[PDB]
């Protein structure tokens, strides 16, 4: 039972569930409560939990205990503070230290390599499922939409990532699509944490690609082996010019733009992955600051 | 070759012992048996091909009942819920489109309650701790097709049928591990089709070599031949379609030479 855990608020709802923040009565120890209602156990839990519980990393949320009692499922894990994109408009008139953005997006690419080391695609990254504390470090959280993937990848579920964050690959509706979706994720979010606005908000999958398509350059075979003959290429696709990487996120140093067109990359092969963008020449002065929040 | 084969390589090796099932576990069931266990495993392939599901499914299916049966007695009248319980699951785990409850209450054939079939499926949760990520042979094999020089789509069926086939008998294919089922079945197969070996570049990604996977490649030489005479036929059927290019309908080599 939850004899021992006193809810404190509410604070969302992600995927799946809901998630309190409760308090360990006996030890004082502040945590997280995602609950379930009980069609058997949902899909996305029993995946959740049995990946969540092989992945022990730093930068990724941690599970505590699985609890039953009936007909409610609660997962128990570690607290934190804030979420990323409440951090972002908490710092609105001051802005985000570039040593921050820095650290936080080198610890995310380590917590991504690890999941991706492991067969594991997230497949929902962004800011509100993205969790910091006071100490300076970001960990992952929401494995709901998570699958464990094979070598070489089979078709997957269509439906993933949620729009703003959405893989052109996705989007162009590829039978198949790998750990690239998560880099072109965390490069949204790498943007946004400079320019503290989304980068590419759509409101629908066309307005989406559009988006993208003004700000990368409509792709053509040449930048992106395949695409012309993609299940959702139009040919009557406007086609707009690629602009310098200078105008799309203007503060950014000349290796952050670097690496940020390499998260970027239209073709998902050629796309930078989180193992090797660790080594890329942006960390090389990489710290660990605290984020000064209340 | 992206640049987490050899990680996610090396991470399913490990995973692959930790997932391990009780080799004697047979001999501590007081009232199911070996050949039970066969009868099950050859109506999942049944169920499987009903529904369209992949054949990873069934592998994790048969890996979560062996597990489970490592730690629960079960009596025979209640083995078969035990294996929809699995299937269930492994469905929930794997498939983009699992089946509901409502249906695999159906085709057990009224025999369990959806209430029956709800609470077994916690129950099973519970006994593995929801540890559910389990390396498959199958797993092993789809990253040993990359070695294949040049694709050859019959090899592939092949593999995969042979493979399919240590499902049914835990004597002897318990004592092997995934990974060395799946070296056997795609040389076995890679003999039979195109008289070719166990490739050097899978020795430097695996470590095994044809010594080290004779005990395992002979055992499964052996199936291979006496399987149009098992008892059990399901996964047979299943290969004559040509979605896997008739592959059960080939003739199996009388002789590897080791
Ligand atoms: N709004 S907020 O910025 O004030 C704030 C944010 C998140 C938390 N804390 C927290 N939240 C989780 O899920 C949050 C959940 C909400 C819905 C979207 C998906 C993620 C967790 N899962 C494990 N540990 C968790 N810790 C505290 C304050």
């Amino acid at each position: 039972s939850m004899e021992n855990f006193q809810k404190v608020e509410k604070i969302g709802e992600g995927t799946y569930g809901v998630v309190y923040k409760a308090r360990n009565k006996l030890t004082g120890e502040v945590v997280a409560l995602k609950k379930i209602r009980l069609e058997g156990v949902p899909s996305t839990a029993i995946r959740e939990i049995s990946l969540l519980k092989e992945l022990n990393h730093p930068n990724i949320v941690k599970l505590l205990d699985v609890i039953h009692t009936e007909n409610k499922l609660y997962l128990v894990f570690e607290f934190l503070s804030m979420d990323l994109k409440d951090f972002m408009d908490a710092s609105a008139l001051t802005g985000i230290p570039l040593p921050l953005i820095k650290s936080y997006l080198f610890q995310l690419l380590q917590g991504l390599a690890f999941c991706h080391s492991h067969r594991v695609l997230h497949r929902d990254l962004k800011p509100q499922n993205l969790l910091i504390n006071t100490e300076g470090a970001i960990k992952l959280a929401d494995f709901g939409l998570a699958r464990a993937f094979g070598v070489p990848v089979r078709t997957y579920t269509h439906e993933v990532v949620t729009l703003w964050y959405r893989a052109p690959e996705i989007l162009l509706g590829c039978k198949y699509y790998s750990t690239a979706v998560d880099i072109w994720s965390l490069g949204c979010i790498f943007a946004e944490m400079v320019t503290r606005r989304a980068l590419f908000p759509g409101d629908s999958e066309i307005d989406q690609l559009f988006r993208i398509f003004r700000t990368l350059g409509t792709p053509d075979e040449v930048v992106w082996p395949g695409v012309t003959s993609m299940p959702d290429y139009k040919p009557s696709f406007p086609k707009w010019a690629r602009q310098d990487f200078s105008k799309v996120v203007p503060p950014l140093d000349e290796d952050g733009r670097s690496l940020l067109s390499q998260m970027l990359h239209y073709d998902p092969n050629k796309r930078i992955s989180a193992k090797a963008a660790l080594a890329h020449p942006f960390f090389q002065d990489v710290t660990k600051p605290v984020p000064h929040l209340r | 070759v992206p640049d987490y084969h050899e990680d996610i390589h090396t991470y399913l090796r490990e995973m692959e012992v930790k997932c391990k099932p009780k080799v004697g576990y047979m001999k501590k069931q007081p009232d199911i048996t070996n050949s039970m266990r066969a009868i099950l495993v050859d109506w999942l392939v049944e169920v499987g091909e009903e529904y369209k599901l992949q054949n990873e499914t069934l592998h994790l299916a048969v890996n979560y009942i062996d597990r489970f049966l490592s730690s629960m007695s079960v009596l025979r009248g209640k083995l078969q819920l035990v294996g929809t319980a699995a299937m269930l699951l492994a469905s929930k785990f794997e498939e983009i489109y699992p089946p509901e409850v409502a249906e695999f209450v159906y085709i057990t054939d009224d025999t369990y309650t959806k209430k029956q079939v709800l609470r077994m499926e916690h129950l099973v949760l519970k006994v593995l701790t929801f540890d559910l990520a389990a390396p498959t042979v199958n797993q092993f094999l789809t990253q040993y097709f990359l070695h294949q020089q040049p694709a050859n789509c019959k090899v592939e069926s092949l593999a995969m049928f042979l493979g399919e086939l240590s499902l049914i008998d835990a004597d002897p294919y318990l004592k092997y591990l995934p990974s060395v089922i799946a070296g056997a079945a795609f040389h076995l197969a890679l003999y039979t089709v195109t008289g070719q070996s166990w490739p050097e570049s899978l020795i430097r990604k695996t470590g095994y070599t044809l010594e080290s996977l004779k005990p395992c490649l002979m055992d499964l030489h052996q199936t291979y031949l006496k399987a149009p005479q098992h008892a059990q036929q399901s996964i047979r059927e299943k290969y004559k379609n040509s979605k896997y290019h008739g592959v059960s309908l080939l003739n199996p080599p009388e002789t590897l030479n080791l």
